[PDB]
């Protein structure tokens, strides 16, 4: 069982992907590759749809101020977030997921865009 | 003289097609790399840098690290300067790590461990913490690949 979508993200706004009634034992697969532009792909699974703009915004507030350590901030942020996530997994910065279905039920694949640094005159996520 | 450069070697068990040197591979297993049985070389390298006032930011470029590989790092300035922000990206700017202000807080150090294929990373070092025109702040940086012992290193710079 195998499908295909393709799609455009803008200043990180993520597409919300919907998986109606998976049953328990079934094991979800993912893989998000980079087609055109400079995005840095990344994959999140959860239950219930809520918009992680709210949350991941704080992220880059903390670390345009300071040091902070993006990488654990994302990280702590992200495992609150997801039940399940992958950044850089696969070729590339291309993300790969394996999410085993806990109980029964719908869930919501998050397609988006990461925080990261692309220079190296000056750190700017 | 002798030479360098990269090679590929075939090596069969009873398998009298290899000395064509077209054998593929083939059957189970029966021979293994030497090196991996004990402790791998270390390197290690000490720089000494100087942050003018036009010249705050500064980076270096690192060599390919094999999967297992280990790196370390750390910077302890020659006098009075105040202590500079580390961190580690790849050669696009990915961040890896952040240095961590020891207890006995005169030094920064940096600790990261290789998971691809091939690592190419970059060193981050920056005093643009404000504006002020502190003049000529220098500070001493010691690097090692495989060689967690930077603390206390004894021996002068080995390897490459």
């Amino acid at each position: 069982r195998v499908q295909h979508f393709t799609g455009y993200i803008e200043d990180g706004r993520g597409i919300f992907y919907s998986l109606p009634d998976m049953k328990q034992g079934d094991i979800i697969y993912a893989s998000m590759q980079n087609t055109g532009g400079n995005l840095d792909p990344l994959v999140g699974i959860m239950a219930e749809e809520i918009d992680p703009a709210v949350s991941l915004g704080q992220v880059l507030e903390k670390a345009l101020a300071s040091e902070n350590d993006l990488i654990s901030e994302l990280t702590a942020v992200a495992d609150r977030i997801f039940l399940g996530w992958d950044d850089d997994g696969g070729k590339g910065y291309s993300a790969s997921l394996e999410f085993t279905i806990p109980r029964d039920g719908t869930y919501h694949i998050f397609a988006g865009s990461t925080i990261t640094n692309q220079r190296l005159d000056k750190f700017q996520p | 003289t002798y030479t360098t450069g990269s090679f590929q070697l075939i090596l069969g068990l009873n398998a009298p097609q290899v000395i064509s040197g077209e054998g593929e591979p083939e059957g189970e297993v029966f021979a293994s790399l030497a090196s991996l049985e004990i402790k791998p070389e270390a390197h290690v390298q000490e720089l000494e840098i100087r942050l003018d006032k036009d010249t705050r930011y500064l980076t270096q470029h690192t060599r390919n690290l094999q999967p297992g590989d280990t790196f370390h790092a750390l910077v302890e300035p020659i006098g009075e300067a105040p202590l500079p922000r580390l961190r580690l990206t790849d050669s696009g700017g990915k961040p890896l790590a952040f240095g961590l202000i020891d207890q006995p807080g005169e030094s920064v150090e940096l600790n990261y461990t290789c998971d691809q294929d091939i690592c190419e990373l970059v060193v981050h070092v920056d005093g643009t913490d404000g504006q002020k025109d502190s003049g000529e702040a220098v500070y001493r940086l010691l690097v090692g690949i495989n060689a967690p012992n930077l603390r206390e290193s004894g021996q002068t710079p080995v390897g490459s």
